[PDB]
């Protein structure tokens, strides 16, 4: 899930640290979590779709 | 009819016995036919068997014992309207720039208690002003007290002209200048400076109300002068539900002349000479500036502190209530910084990261603290040399030497005191132009190609200008 | 007693009545209406980026 | 609709009670009116005006009574008709005050409808004897892990907040009720806080902002605040903390547990000065009456733990003094500082200087904070303030000190200065704040660089919670470490400091 | 809902000038001594109740 795209991120930071792993397949890693984080806080902040036309 | 012959004329302190059965109240106004017209008393005390304690809002110039008085039937109803708009006005609520009765429908007392609990708003509010630099270091907040520090004339009267045409182009809200203890002389340029910069068209439609409260006043009328310039910004706030900005000149004459109606009527004056009833008279008229569902008023205030002396009780007592603090400087100004705001000194309590917007703060943050540390880094680069700024170092001074002219906006009223037309920088515009320097993307424009210039687009052109 | 008088006449006799839902509109925020489907998204769209990025990497620079 | 309703009330009032005896007011103005007759009057009596203006005769003399004014002076008028209430100044108390603004009279000026209370109870109440009293042990957490360690605050305890003039004074205390919205939000009633906050000389404005901030946190529900704004009669002012102490003694007086926070008692000074002043009572110290230090002291008094015989009852009191330009000698804030046991002096030098809160740790005490102080922070707690007037004497003369053992404070201290920052209305829970100090005590913060400290605490706290939060739940409800939890936590801190 | 506590509001206003009508009605009436002299039996039923 998120520990997936998580864990490719430091691991391709751990590959270029040895020979070369990634150029831009670790900022493709870095922009996944970017939108990734954002879907989760999004998901949770999700407005109740239901008018509460029983209260107000 | 409420009438009753004068009994005492000790000073100004006029002791009237009435007649049985026929006895004013509290805060009331009397009238007394005088060969001046009239000489308005304030009732300000019953002192029992059928005589009251009064004050003065003219200068008691001998009365007969035993003169007949009026009583008007409460305390002093000023004229208000649209019609007050470009009149000068005295505190008894009379013409004095003579352009006869300006009685535009309805005349209103001039104490009137602070709104209640429910009309105050429950959130803080920002009110727009052209200067960038209020705009970034500590933004107006409409309902608010901003009290004003620094010069005269260059300093602060242009000043406060400047915040005129603002608000005019702004909101197109109102404003009344009210002057306390003005030097009439003073008044009188600044009555024709106001005219010049058309603020008062008299011909043409007027913003500012005017209200002059001169040297030669009685401390009684002293007193009133700023209630009833309060009543008249009421008047529009909430029953034309429009936006106010209200001057208030010296609030160390508004203490001062306090001071003496508190000891003129014998009560017990407290530390340091202050009125015993000194929290409770800024209490009344610093509630009823406020922002109400119907508008608000917002007051710019002068506040000239004795000695310096900030742990006094009169400054302390008028900083309690203050909410922002605009602390204009003249080495600034000398620094050919129009406006002449000293940044550093520039604070607002609604400079809060929430209020004015995280980015926003993020931004002013980083502003601050790049002026900051530019001018104690100055301090020894100056003695040390120029060769001691690293490249860390001069990529602050770089940035801080260009944001110090950026500060530089000529501005409307000033575009023929200056001779440099004006500029009124919004607050969007405002948060783009130091968003960029911080960025430093028009870090690489020269220093001076941001010296006496407004905003981001602004500096594109002077950029030009400065190649052409 | 002058309370009843006040309190009877007033109620009966000044009713007030409350202005149109039109007048309303003006002082409320109306219904915002649908946000609509807007547009899905194609992304790395068309074989010519496919065949590009194959191609054009051969080896992992830093 | 609601105006038919409220005309049934209108036909719903309608007296033909007989009035014991009125008075005719004489010489009136400086808030106290001078009335012939009420000779058959109680002393502090409230009285009504014909004005509707209520006032307390405070002086009693032979031939006519002073009545003092509770209310504006505009209202009342020469040779008015005074009517004896009949009762001595009592305020409505009762479990509905909850969530209910109101000003001191008891108005509702929440506007919530009429106030629901049990009882009225005067407003001047004795305080409880020393038999009466037991001491304290339960503590009150702050959220601020300098005021819950530097200064430990228990259940019924009385304190002090000084400090300078609007440096979100009161921010510090929101803090308190916020982090005690959990314990509040239990099901506890011993860990339930009722929480008073009594605005005194303040703007009315700000009071808006105030109850905003609180309805926006939610904790409104558990708290009432009572309201004497600047505007607000100086008389009404005066008697404007004792009412709000009858209101919290209610509560104190159900056994449950409370606290009251007095913003400001200094603008109380102010105002019994300015009404002293009008009573023409002689000047005192500093120009403030000599009966200052009475009027704080019985204030002060009537906050109390009860002893279990007497309820187990509490009632936490937390006064904010405003001083001017500090200088804690200074008549108003040294009467104060003598009733009040422990200071939570606040240094305007540390908080311009970027530390928020900026509670000055030299002259911060606490007086009976240890007792209130819980076993786990007494433990992990090894004695930071010493430690940190090592590191205060240290500072002191490294402008020398160029020891490596002051060195090593040094680092130490400065670090740790960077543990005691917390973001006001952010508050960190009991728990959190064990492990924190553990980590700075046992000095694994050295091996954190000193700008990376901020990133430390919460990936601490992080990886604390994720490696085992059973160890916190354990310190959660035991309260204290075993040697196997101090030495877990050692490892576990260990670990994430490693990392 | 905000427009609707507003308009309840304004309502509330509006008949307290209904009551300052109803002042200067009763004010005018002779009500003002007929009313009077039911408040002066009403004070003797009072009074004899003593």
């Amino acid at each position: 899930a998120k520990s997936a795209a998580n864990k490719l991120d430091w691991a391709k930071v751990i590959s270029s640290l040895r020979i070369t792993g990634s150029t831009a397949t670790q900022l493709s890693s870095f922009k996944k979590r970017n939108d990734e984080a954002r879907r989760q806080l999004l998901e949770l902040q999700s407005q109740p779709t239901e008018v509460d036309f029983s209260h107000y | 009819p409420i009438t009753g012959k004068v009994t005492a004329v000790i000073g100004a302190i006029v002791d009237v016995h009435f007649e049985q059965s026929e006895l004013p109240a509290i805060l009331n106004a009397l009238e007394i036919k005088t060969p001046q017209g009239k000489l308005v008393l304030e009732v300000a005390q019953h002192l029992g068997e059928n005589t009251v304690r009064t004050i003065a809002m003219d200068g008691t110039e001998g009365l007969v014992r035993g003169e007949k008085v009026l009583d008007t039937g409460g305390p002093i109803s000023v004229p208000v309207g649209r019609e007050t708009l470009g009149r000068i006005i005295n505190v008894i609520g009379e013409p004095i720039d003579e352009r006869g009765p300006i009685k535009s429908k309805l005349r209103k007392p001039i104490h009137a208690d602070p709104p209640s609990f429910a009309e105050q708003s429950t959130s803080a509010e920002i009110l727009e002003t052209g200067i960038k630099v209020v705009d970034l270091l500590a933004p107006y907040a409409r309902g608010g007290k901003i009290g004003l520090f620094g010069g005269a004339g260059v300093g602060k009267t242009v000043f406060i002209q400047e915040l005129i045409n603002n608000i005019a182009k702004a909101h197109g809200g109102f404003s009344v200048f009210t002057g306390v203890g003005e030097r009439t002389r003073e008044g009188n340029d600044l009555y024709r400076e106001m005219k010049e910069t058309g603020v008062i068209n008299l011909e043409g439609e007027s913003k500012v109300a005017l209200v002059f409260g001169q040297m030669n006043e009685p401390p009684g009328a002293r007193a009133r002068v700023a209630l009833t310039g309060l009543t008249i910004a009421e008047y529009f706030r909430d029953e034309e539900g429009q936006d106010v900005l209200l001057f208030i000149d010296n609030i160390f004459r508004f203490t001062q002349a306090g001071s003496e109606v508190s000891a003129l009527l014998g009560r017990i004056p407290s530390a340091v000479g202050y009125q015993p009833t000194l929290a409770t008279d800024m209490g009344l008229l610093q509630e009823r500036i406020t922002t109400t569902k119907k508008g608000s008023v917002t007051s710019v205030q002068a506040v000239y502190v004795p000695a310096d002396d900030l742990t006094d009780p009169a400054p302390a007592t008028t900083f309690a209530h203050l909410d922002a603090t605009t602390v204009l400087s003249r080495g600034i100004s000398e620094l050919g910084i129009y406006p002449a705001v000293d940044p550093l000194d520039s604070k607002s309590r609604l400079l809060d990261a929430a209020v004015v917007g995280q980015e926003h703060y993020d931004v002013a943050s980083k502003v601050q603290e790049t002026l900051q540390t530019y001018k104690s880094l100055q301090d020894i680069i100056a003695i040390l040399g120029m060769d001691e700024l690293s490249e860390q170092d001069k990529l602050t001074v770089e940035r801080a030497r260009k944001i110090q002219r950026f500060l530089s906006q000529p501005f409307a009223v000033a575009e023929v005191f200056t001779g440099i037309p004006g500029k009124l920088v919004r607050l969007k515009d405002t948060v783009a132009s130091f968003k960029a320097v911080l960025e430093g993307k028009y870090d690489n424009i020269p220093e001076h190609a941001f010296y006496m210039v407004g905003g981001i687009e602004d500096v594109v052109a002077k950029a030009e200008k400065l190649a052409a | 007693n002058v309370i009843q008088d006040l309190y009877l006449r007033e109620l009966k006799d000044t009713k007030l009545a409350p202005s149109t839902l039109q007048d309303a509109e003006g002082n409320v925020k109306p219904w915002n209406p649908p946000q609509k489907p807007n547009l899905p998204e194609l992304e790395l769209q068309g074989p010519e980026a496919l065949k590009a990025y194959t191609e054009q990497n051969v080896e992992t620079a830093h | 609709e609601v105006s038919s309703i409220l005309e049934e009330r209108i036909k719903g009032v309608s007296d033909e009670a007989n009035l014991n005896e009125t008075g005719r007011v004489l010489a009136v103005g400086d808030g106290i009116a001078r009335v012939f007759g009420l000779n058959n009057i109680q002393a502090e009596e409230l009285v009504e005006f014909s004005s509707g203006v209520k006032g307390m005769a405070l002086n009693l003399e032979p031939g006519q009574v002073g009545i003092v004014l509770f209310g504006s002076d505009r209202l009342v008028k020469e040779g008015e008709l005074v009517k004896r209430t009949g009762n001595i100044v009592d305020v409505p108390v009762g479990p509905g005050l909850l969530g209910r603004v109101v000003d001191a009279l008891g108005n509702p000026i929440d506007g919530k409808g009429p106030i629901d209370a049990a009882g009225r109870s005067r407003a001047q109440v004795k305080a409880p004897g020393i038999l009466p009293r037991r001491s304290v042990h339960e503590p009150v957490q702050t959220g601020l892990k300098a005021v819950d360690a530097l200064v430990p605050i228990g259940r019924g305890q009385r304190e002090l907040i000084i400090g300078d003039r609007q440096t979100g004074k009161t921010a510090v205390a929101l803090d308190t009720i916020l982090n005690q919205k959990r314990w509040n939000n239990g099901s506890d009633e011993s860990k339930k806080l009722y929480c008073v906050y009594v605005a005194v000389g303040q703007k009315r404005s700000t009071v808006a902002q105030l109850v905003q901030t609180l309805e926006q946190h939610d904790a409104m529900k558990y708290s009432i605040i009572v309201a004497a704004t600047a505007s607000e009669a100086a008389p009404l002012q005066y008697l404007a903390p004792f009412t709000a102490a009858s209101i919290g003694e209610w509560f104190r007086d159900n056994g449950k547990h409370a606290l009251i926070v007095y913003d400001d008692l200094s603008k109380q000074a102010v105002a019994y000065r300015q009404l002293s002043l009008l009573l023409r009572r002689p000047p005192g110290r500093e120009a403030y009456p000599g009966d200052v230090f009475y009027l704080h002291s019985r204030l002060l008094e009537r906050a109390a733990k009860l002893s279990e015989k007497e309820g187990s009852g509490s009632l936490t009191a937390l006064p904010v003094i405003e001083t001017q330009g500090g200088d804690v000698s200074a008549y108003i804030p040294t009467n104060v500082i003598s009733i009040t046991d422990g200071q939570i002096f606040l240094e305007a030098e540390l908080f311009y200087k970027g530390i928020r809160p900026a509670i000055n740790v030299g002259l911060s005490v606490s007086r009976v904070g240890s007792a209130a102080q819980v076993k786990a922070l007494k433990q992990v707690a090894g004695s930071l303030k010493l430690f940190l007037a090592q590191y205060r004497e240290v500072a002191a003369f490294a402008q020398s000190d160029l020891d490596a053992s002051t060195k090593q404070t040094l680092v130490r201290g400065e670090r740790l200065t960077q543990l005691l920052k917390q973001n006001q209305y952010s508050p960190l829970a009991t728990e959190e704040q064990v492990p924190l100090i553990y980590a700075g005590v046992n000095g694994h913060l050295d091996g954190i660089e000193l700008s990376r400290i901020g990133e430390f605490e919460s990936s601490f706290l992080s990886y604390l919670k994720s490696n085992h939060n059973e160890l916190l739940t354990e310190i959660r409800e035991k309260g204290e470490l075993s040697k196997e939890l101090l030495a877990s936590l050692k490892s576990a801190t260990e670990s994430f400091v490693a990392t | 809902v905000r427009y609707e506590a507003s308009l309840r509001q304004l309502e509330q206003r509006q008949l307290a000038k209904s009551v300052i009508s109803r002042v200067q009605s009763e004010l005018g009436n002779p009500k003002f001594q007929e009313k009077v002299l039911q408040q002066s039996i009403s004070e003797i039923e009072q009074l004899l109740s003593k």
